[PDB]
């Protein structure tokens, strides 16, 4: 179960995601890979994050935009993949 | 500043030794296999050095080339706590070191550059990405420093060849990012070109 | 190894003072005074400073920025006979040294690179090729570690801006040869990131 | 005045004893030309030279070898 994670500043970890994932009560992150400039390394604002419940994508859509990350709110899209 | 020695092209020996050959079959499996091993080890951590030579008053990399189109410098993967410096001489006695029983000891002295592999994937940075905590692949160059004279061993699956420094620049299509800048990174060393 | 302390951007602060302008007015004015002082003094010598802060546990470089696309190092030229490390704080000192008359200490202890230029034309090369015997400029590149914090002054007419690293990579038509290079060039060195505890 | 089949590490020096180790201390521009992407000589270098200095290069040269390499002059 695949979602998308966007509006990220540049310098937002993996481990700043997983933090916030962790402290609203999910704790079955699957995968987390950011999306980035081939050329660069940067990343794109932007990654995919899977997770290992129904459940704990119902969390993240709804209160993952509610938490900033260095000023920001998230923005969670749910894959249709 | 700090000073190098560097020699000519044919102060050297050029021998052979028996194919030596990469760990996986293709694209695909390396990428698993790294997958893997990082899952249980972590990050894997690779040495390779650069060995220069000249011709005519301008450093030459030696380059291991397969095929037509690939290159790569000596050097290899560490085993899990190996030392750096002790590693890339096991690296370098494996690969280009001489079967014939003559003693070979490997003077590294000098990091020339750092890269690091954010993803299982091709892409390396001379830098860690800042949205990157735990690189995939951490990657260290060292200088080599040749003695006047010396016998490489190499493999046959293996061509040696002396790239002069401006068919490696700007050519990162020729090389790769990490081999094309080594004009770069070793324009800050002294060289001495000593004739023979 | 070979460490170097960096800190936030926000420790450094920026000044303005009065426009340097350059001793040439245009590319064809340049190119011409180096063909005449090279006949009296031999090759142009230049050095340049690398100036390393980070943000976000990211190095970036401090560029001039005149216009809207010309970047270059802190830097300039030495004069005859003048040392390389002396003269580059000078220059330092020249460029961004404070007004209020403290004097600023620069800590030059680090060279990252040499390029030189075969001809009188824009082309510069980490190394000398084969056929060229006396090369027209020697530019010499150099470790610039700040102190934990700063005060410079930034002449009017540039801006002073922090580049960080993956701007800088892989963009020579964004900052030509040198300073797209530098981060490969600062890949030796080990960095420390010292963030804001404030 | 071209001079051809030189080896990217003959020199502007190089070229300047070969031309006056034969009877030509008229020398006007010469110029290397060279691989703008990485500063390499392309081996062949033009030069300005007296009639009485171009004749004898264009028969004379090529006889003498610069670096293990016999140059072939040509007409501008």
């Amino acid at each position: 179960i695949a979602l998308y994670i966007g509006n990220l500043t540049w310098w937002t970890t993996d481990e700043d995601l997983t933090e916030a994932v962790h402290s609203l009560g999910v704790n079955d992150i699957l995968e987390i890979k950011f999306f980035e400039n081939r050329a660069n390394g940067q990343s794109k604002g932007f990654a995919l994050v899977g997770v290992g419940s129904e459940a704990s994508s119902k969390k993240l859509m709804d209160l993952l935009p509610k938490r900033e990350l260095h000023g920001q709110n998230p923005v969670v899209t749910p894959s249709n993949k | 500043e700090r000073t190098i020695n560097l020699y000519p092209l044919t102060n050297y020996t050029f021998g052979t030794k028996e194919p030596l050959y990469e760990k996986d079959s293709s694209v695909a499996a390396r990428f698993q296999r790294m997958r893997e091993e990082f899952d249980k080890i972590g990050m894997r951590r690779t040495v390779e050095g650069v060995l220069i030579v000249h011709e005519h008053r301008l450093p030459h990399v030696l380059l291991l080339q397969l095929g037509t189109t690939f290159f790569k410098l000596p050097g290899g993967e560490l085993n899990p706590g190996e030392d750096e410096v002790e590693g890339l001489k096991r690296l370098m006695t494996e690969i280009l070191g001489r079967q014939d029983g003559v003693l070979q000891d490997w003077v590294i002295d000098d990091c020339i550059g750092n890269w690091w592999r954010p993803n299982f994937e091709p892409p390396q940075y001379p830098y860690i990405p800042a949205h990157i905590t735990k690189p995939k692949e951490h990657k260290k160059l060292f200088l080599v420093q040749l003695q006047e004279k010396a016998l490489f061993a190499v493999p046959k699956n293996y061509k040696l060849v002396a790239a002069p420094l401006f068919e490696l620049y700007d050519n990162a299509p020729g090389y790769g990012p990490i081999i094309s800048s080594l004009p770069q990174l070793l324009s800050r060393f002294n060289f001495i070109y000593n004739l023979e």
